[PDB]
Protein backbone atom coordinates (compact mmCIF):
# COMPACT_ATOMS: atom_id res chain seq x y z
CA UNK A 1 0.00 0.00 0.00
CA UNK A 2 1.89 2.94 -1.60
CA UNK A 3 0.27 5.68 -0.87
CA UNK A 4 1.55 9.23 -3.00
CA UNK A 5 -1.26 11.39 -2.54
CA UNK A 6 -0.65 11.84 1.17
CA UNK A 7 2.65 11.24 3.19
CA UNK A 8 1.89 10.52 6.89
CA UNK A 9 5.02 10.18 8.78
CA UNK A 10 5.80 13.85 7.45
CA UNK A 11 3.33 15.09 10.02
CA UNK A 12 4.01 13.07 12.49
CA UNK A 13 7.45 14.01 13.00
CA UNK A 14 6.81 17.80 12.20
CA UNK A 15 4.31 17.62 15.28
CA UNK A 16 8.00 16.64 17.41
CA UNK A 17 9.83 19.65 16.25
CA UNK A 18 6.98 22.21 17.27
CA UNK A 19 6.76 20.37 20.83
CA UNK A 20 11.21 20.76 21.28
CA UNK A 21 11.19 24.37 19.90
CA UNK A 22 9.17 25.55 22.66
CA UNK A 23 11.68 23.88 25.72
CA UNK A 24 14.61 25.46 23.62
CA UNK A 25 12.46 29.52 23.60
CA UNK A 26 11.70 28.70 27.74
CA UNK A 27 15.48 27.80 28.16
CA UNK A 28 16.79 31.14 26.26
CA UNK A 29 14.53 33.38 27.71
CA UNK A 30 15.90 32.72 31.22
CA UNK A 31 19.77 32.58 30.72
CA UNK A 32 18.73 35.70 28.90
CA UNK A 33 17.09 37.64 31.85
CA UNK A 34 18.35 35.58 34.76
CA UNK A 35 15.16 34.92 36.43
CA UNK A 36 12.85 32.21 36.31
CA UNK A 37 9.49 33.56 37.00
CA UNK A 38 9.14 36.32 34.48
CA UNK A 39 5.73 35.93 34.06
CA UNK A 40 2.09 35.20 35.48
CA UNK A 41 2.06 32.24 33.21
CA UNK A 42 5.19 30.67 35.22
CA UNK A 43 3.86 30.55 38.68
CA UNK A 44 0.88 32.14 39.63
CA UNK A 45 1.19 32.48 43.44
CA UNK A 46 4.74 32.90 43.22
CA UNK A 47 4.61 36.48 41.46
CA UNK A 48 2.50 37.44 44.11
CA UNK A 49 4.61 36.92 47.37
CA UNK B 1 25.63 69.52 60.51
CA UNK B 2 28.39 68.55 58.43
CA UNK B 3 27.86 64.57 59.20
CA UNK B 4 23.98 65.26 59.09
CA UNK B 5 24.33 66.47 55.33
CA UNK B 6 27.12 63.81 54.99
CA UNK B 7 24.13 61.11 55.93
CA UNK B 8 21.80 62.64 52.96
CA UNK B 9 24.32 62.91 49.98
CA UNK B 10 26.82 60.94 50.24
CA UNK B 11 27.85 57.65 47.96
CA UNK B 12 28.90 54.27 49.57
CA UNK B 13 31.26 51.99 47.60
CA UNK B 14 30.85 48.89 48.24
CA UNK B 15 27.32 48.65 46.95
CA UNK B 16 28.33 50.14 43.80
CA UNK B 17 31.06 47.64 43.58
CA UNK B 18 28.89 45.11 43.46
CA UNK B 19 25.87 46.39 41.15
CA UNK B 20 28.79 46.97 38.28
CA UNK B 21 30.08 43.18 38.36
CA UNK B 22 26.55 41.62 38.89
CA UNK B 23 25.86 44.27 35.65
CA UNK B 24 28.68 42.90 33.79
CA UNK B 25 28.42 39.48 33.96
CA UNK B 26 24.78 39.69 32.59
CA UNK B 27 25.53 41.69 30.11
CA UNK B 28 28.54 39.31 28.97
CA UNK B 29 25.91 36.40 29.14
CA UNK B 30 23.37 38.12 26.93
CA UNK B 31 25.66 38.95 23.98
CA UNK B 32 26.66 35.04 24.42
CA UNK B 33 22.79 33.64 24.29
CA UNK B 34 22.07 36.08 21.64
CA UNK B 35 24.85 34.59 19.36
CA UNK B 36 23.59 31.46 20.13
CA UNK B 37 20.20 32.75 19.15
CA UNK B 38 20.70 34.11 16.11
CA UNK B 39 22.42 31.13 14.89
CA UNK B 40 19.24 28.91 15.40
CA UNK B 41 17.56 29.23 11.87
CA UNK B 42 20.41 27.78 9.39
CA UNK B 43 18.81 24.36 9.61
CA UNK B 44 16.11 25.58 7.70
CA UNK B 45 18.24 25.55 4.18
CA UNK B 46 18.95 21.96 4.51
CA UNK B 47 15.76 20.86 4.21
CA UNK B 48 15.69 22.00 1.00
Amino acid sequence: AQVINTNSLSLMTQNNLNTSQSALNTAIQRLSSGLRINSAKDDAAGQAI
Amino acid sequence: LSASRSRIQDADYATEVSNMTRAQILQQAGTSVLAQANQTTQNVLSLL
